[PDB]
């Protein structure tokens, strides 16, 4: 069994820099690539004692790629994997989807083919992108189009960064998010949202870090992915695979948008004075003070939830804890679904990396749920996208690249149709 | 129901004796496996590789080998009164066909006479052995009678009660 | 030059398209017929045993 | 003599069976390396029911492990008594069902069960006179439910005149691991009603409450639940392996316990089950065994028989005991609580005794009761299934893989007539 991870854009490959850091520090591999069998899902073995990750970093701007070529992990990554363009899409979805995308995605495809050929029991792909940019949005959707026509039956775990409601860095990002979701809708099988303001609030309150940079954000994202692949990498008392989430969490082929959370995100000092058990982390995974997307599931209704458990966890209390959640009335599940949970326990605790701000915790929970509060975020995006589109601001850049007015209106009504779809399943 | 059978036997005995002689081709009393194929050819039907051997095997039970007129009446009577006997009927059918033949291609409506003699039965039961309909006639031959009779006997034989039993409801 | 590059790729794509295997589909069809023949052959033999 | 092959499906089936072969081998005196070290001749004379001598005192279990993920199989050969299974018996896919009953019954089943059947066929012809088959699986998973289900159907078509047991845990709303549990349960049971000879209904709630109150355990990992289930399964077959005053084979119990051919789902219990604080303070008598046996909380299913009436009941006792106590205890427990037993069958309890206890205990028991209270479980899952199906939630992995709408309607109809015929016969 193998899974390969592709990274597109500035935010994508930065996230990868934290993930592969965490991976080698977990499996005891130095950054040069040699040990001083469970690593087979992510690293292929040269046979000379060197381990190479199954990943391809690609983007349109060579700046963020070439610090990676000269960091500590210069020798871990195979050179061909770290694809790099010559000029940026520059926060322009059309420029990444038709002008510059059309030259770079074909090189990525004939690369990713031999990664899959080296694999035997490929479980799927998992993609990392931020929709606010042009690279991660434009050629990301283009790459997903060509991936669906190539494989189809294989899972494509989309861990996307949506633009925050209020905290934003770009100004044309409403255009980019709407047009990108229009294709991310019918290509990604399972798409997980990761906002930025929510992670900002977690590091401010939980980690009690008052001055966080992007490093800490990417660090905890890797922690969630590690908690999600431990079931694939290691044996537990009750394991799930990546094909399990395809069935157990998305009731309709167009409702695939999950709210992620993780617990406990605790600094080095609270852990010393605080107690860890299964019941309280089962609680802490549901409160909105620990969610990764600025929305409130208290406003929505749950379809189905998923629960990753790591460390010294027995199965009797995960059942008792999820029972206590159902008997509470702050959160309610959809009428059509009497049972709304998918639980899982694995033996290996989360390892720590030196230099990170995550404590060594005895046990942890990674929750991945599906709800209807996600419908409020998409609607919130439509108000400010439609706000500017009527007066045709910033449209001239995209239409000058080779697009027209047609795709704005047709993409707009498609995501508008999705709004009505979410409201009718909730009833 | 006895009167139909007794009266039928009273008349068919003379037909049967000539039916026997006619099936014989060597002008003797013994009916060899060789003769049976000749008879089927007259009917216009073809035997399979081992059919004749089974046909000769099952009928004879007082000696081994060729058959004799004495065995033939024993077969006739046992098969005729066989009804709930679950007994063999491989060579009964060919002789009953020949005796019930007077047209030298087969018989049409006479199936009903055969049927009523065996039992009053039903029009639907007739739609079981063949597809003959009251108003229409048909053409028939040896091929379509033996095969259907043989299949019906196999169809009845299969059905038995294991978990197919049905008890009155509570 | 770019037109020739594109044309070769189309010819490759047309070559790859799955094509019906006549010499193999008929084998499957013939295999099923023999299978069904043996089922009916089996029921007559079971009747004989009873 | 009479031989039973063992078939374990899915993760739940594989781990249940691993503890089963450990406990059984300890009863017959085979060390983890697979050699004989017992003392009594009574242990060597009846190991042909479950093992085959290979070469030089090598006894290998007559078992077949079957699933869709490599993690379970590796977890078997890692632990002790993991080196005793023949490696050819590890029939094994690679892709996985993903808790999708259609993938376990139509997509992935089509390429594995043929291979599973070759190993199963080899194990049937390896023995002389089969007593039956023994299948351990779940009803909520995919690779245990669907894979084991199609296997059961094909096997009954091949060897129809042979017994068959299915030890199956069922899902319940309080212990809800998967989300599509009702879709899997109702379709799986729809196949069990027309294929299995008799089924033994298990569930995880009862296992949790047995380890809470009776056993008084603090950290009941799955090893203890599997330890409990293994004691029950060894009890049902002790009659074939050891002589006694009143023997009762599998056929004897099924023909005696099943009054109507479709009503073959049982509730199980086991005695004695005592905590370490009270293992010293107790006695070992037949009546002490009987009340702890017929206890409502001690049932190994979360369906209280005292909500309904008993149709038939069975007791398998092990140890040097007096048959008068056996018969008089069954008569007394039926006379005081007379309303809880069905009326148009007198003496609704069949009892048998075997003269060999489990190792470490002086005297044990095993209860197999066919009550009418089981319809609660069928309704408890049926309404959840109808609730989901009336809006087609989670249906595209079912209808997109090969099921149609009439299959779910067939499942409801068969579900509804079974609960209706339980209601009539009660
Ligand atoms: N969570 C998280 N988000 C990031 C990080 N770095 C950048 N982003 C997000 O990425 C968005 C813009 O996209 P980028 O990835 O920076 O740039 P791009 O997607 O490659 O598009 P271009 O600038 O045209 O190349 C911003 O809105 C940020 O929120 C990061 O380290 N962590
Ligand atoms: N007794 C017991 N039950 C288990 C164990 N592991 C899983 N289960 C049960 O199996 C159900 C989920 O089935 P699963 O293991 O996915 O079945 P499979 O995928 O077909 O092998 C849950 O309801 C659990 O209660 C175990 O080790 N022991």
């Amino acid at each position: 069994r193998e899974v390969i991870s592709i990274h597109i854009g500035q935010a994508g490959i930065q996230v990868g820099n934290a993930c592969w850091e965490l991976y080698c520090l977990e499996h005891g591999i130095q950054p040069d690539g040699q040990m001083p069998d469970a690593f087979n899902t992510f690293f292929s073995e040269t046979g000379a004692g060197k381990h190479v990750p199954r990943c391809i970093f690609l983007d349109l701007e060579p700046t963020v790629v070439d610090e990676v070529r000269t960091g500590t992990y210069r020798q871990l990554f195979h050179p061909e994997q770290l694809i790099s363009g010559k000029e940026d899409a520059a926060n322009n979805f059309a420029r990444g989807h038709y002008t510059i995308g059309k030259e770079i995605v074909d090189l990525a495809l004939d690369r990713i083919r031999k990664l899959a050929d080296n694999c035997t029991g490929l479980q799927g792909f998992l993609v990392f992108n931020a929709v606010g940019g042009g690279t991660g949005s434009g050629l990301g959707s283009l790459l997903l189009e060509r991936l669906s026509v190539d494989y189809g039956k294989k899972s494509k775990l989309g861990f996307t960064v949506y633009p925050s409601p209020q905290v934003s860095t770009a100004v044309v990002e409403p255009y980019n998010s709407v047009l990108s979701t229009h294709s991310l809708l019918e290509h990604t099988d399972v798409a997980v949202m990761l906002d930025n303001e929510a992670i900002y609030d977690i590091c401010r309150r939980s980690l009690d870090i008052e001055r966080p940079t992007y490093t800490n954000l990417n660090r905890l994202i890797a922690q969630v992915i590690s908690s999600l692949t431990a079931s694939l990498r290691f044996d537990g008392a009750l394991n799930v695979d990546i094909t399990e989430f395809q069935t157990n969490l998305v009731p309709y082929p167009r409702i695939h948008f999950m709210l992620s959370s993780y617990a406990p995100i605790i600094s080095a000092e609270k852990a010393y004075h605080e107690q860890l058990s299964v019941a309280e982390i089962t609680n802490a995974a549901f409160e909105p003070a620990s969610m990764m997307v600025k929305c409130d599931p208290r406003h929505g209704k749950y379809m189905a939830c998923c629960l990753m458990y790591r460390g010294d966890v027995v199965p009797k209390d995960v059942n008792a804890s999820v029972a206590t959640i159902k008997t509470k009335r702050t959160i309610q599940f959809v009428d059509w679904c009497p049972t709304g949970f998918k639980c899982g326990i694995n033996y290996q605790p989360p390892t720590v990396v030196p230099g990170g701000d995550l404590a060594k915790v005895q046990r942890a929970v990674c929750m991945i749920s599906n709800s209807t509060a996600i419908g409020e975020i998409f609607s919130r995006l439509d108000h400010k996208f439609d706000l500017m589109y009527a007066k045709r601001a910033f449209v001239h850049w995209y239409v000058g690249e080779g697009m027209e007015e047609g795709e704005f209106s047709e993409a707009r009504e498609d995501l508008a149709a999705l709004e009505k779809d979410f409201e009718e399943v909730g009833a | 129901a006895a009167a139909r059978e007794r009266y039928a036997r009273k008349n068919e005995q003379n037909e049967l004796e000539r039916a026997f002689n006619t099936i014989d081709s060597k002008g003797d009393k013994k009916i060899d496996a060789e003769e049976l194929t000749e008879l089927f050819l007259r009917l216009g039907h073809k035997p399979k590789r081992g059919e004749v051997e089974d046909m000769i095997w099952e009928v004879d039970e007082d000696c081994d080998g060729c058959i004799s007129l004495l065995e033939f009446q024993t077969l006739y009577t046992r098969c005729r009164d066989d009804k709930t006997g679950y007994e063999p009927r491989g060579l009964f059918n060919v002789v009953e066909f020949v005796m019930n033949d007077k047209n030298n291609q087969g018989f049409i409506t006479l199936e009903e006479a055969m049927q009523i003699m065996y039992l009053r039965y039903g029009r639907a039961e007739l739609d079981m052995q063949l597809e003959q309909v009251f108003g229409t006639a048909d053409l028939n031959s040896g091929k379509i009678l033996t095969l259907t009779e043989f299949l019906h006997c196999l169809h009845t034989n299969q059905v038995k009660q294991l978990l197919n039993r049905v008890t009155a409801k509570t | 030059n770019v037109l020739n590059k594109q044309r070769d790729d189309t010819t490759d794509a047309s070559r790859l398209t799955p094509g019906e295997l006549s010499e193999e589909q008929a084998y499957i069809q013939q295999l099923q017929d023999e299978m069904k023949q043996i089922d009916e052959e089996l029921v007559e033999a079971e009747a004989k045993n009873r | 003599m009479r031989e039973i092959v063992h078939i374990q499906g899915g993760q739940c089936g594989n781990q249940i069976g691993a503890k089963f072969w450990e406990v059984v081998s300890d009863e017959h005196g085979i060390d983890p390396t697979g050699t004989y070290h017992g003392d009594s001749d009574l242990q060597l004379e009846r190991i042909n029911v479950y093992f085959n001598e290979a070469t030089g005192g090598r006894y290998v279990p007559r078992a077949i492990l079957m699933d869709l993920e490599p993690g379970t199989m590796d977890s078997v050969r890692s632990g002790p008594y993991g080196q005793i299974f023949r490696p050819d018996n590890f029939v094994f896919g690679q892709t996985g069902a993903g808790n999708n009953w259609a993938k376990g019954h139509y997509t992935e089943g089509a390429e594995l069960i043929d291979s599973v059947l070759d190993v199963v066929r080899k194990e049937a012809e390896s023995c002389d006179c089969l007593q039956g088959f023994q299948v351990c699986h779940s009803l909520g998973g995919g690779t245990g439910s669907g894979m084991g289900t199609l296997l059961i159907s094909k096997i009954r078509e091949e060897y129809p005149d042979r017994m068959m047991l299915t030890f199956s845990v069922v899902p319940s709303p309080k212990v809800s691991d998967t989300v599509v549990e009702p879709y899997n349960a109702t379709l799986s049971v729809h196949q069990l009603v027309e294929n299995a000879d008799e089924c033994m209904v298990l569930d995880n709630e009862a296992l949790y409450d047995i380890c809470f109150r009776t056993l008084k355990l603090t950290t009941p990992t799955f090893g203890d639940l599997n330890h409990l289930i293994s004691a029950v399964m060894s009890g049902i077959t002790c009659c074939l392996r050891f002589p006694g005053q009143l023997n009762a084979d599998l056929r004897k119990l099924a023909v005696n316990l099943i009054p109507f051919p479709r009503l073959h789902f049982f509730m199980v219990g086991f005695t004695p089950l005592t905590s370490r604080g009270s293992q010293q303070y107790r006695a070992l008598t037949v009546p002490e065994l009987t009340q702890q046996m017929w206890d409502a909380k001690n049932m190994m299913c979360a369906a209280d028989p005292r909500h309904g009436r008993y149709l038939t009941a069975s007791a398998l006792f092990r140890g040097r005991m007096s048959t008068k106590e056996v018969d008089e205890q069954m008569l007394n427990v039926q006379n005081k609580n007379s309303s809880y037993f069905v009326e148009w069958i007198p003496n609704n309890v069949k009892s048998s005794v075997c003269d060999i206890p489990p190792k470490g205990l002086k005297m044990s028991a095993t209860f197999i009761g066919n009550s009418t209270a089981i319809q609660e479980m069928f309704k408890r899952v049926s309404e959840q299934f109808t609730a989901m199906f009336r809006r087609k939630a989670f249906l595209h992995w079912y209808t997109g893989e090969g099921m149609d709408e009439m299959e779910f309607t067939e499942a409801e109809s068969n579900m509804n007539d079974l609960v209706s015929e339980y209601q009539q016969y009660q």
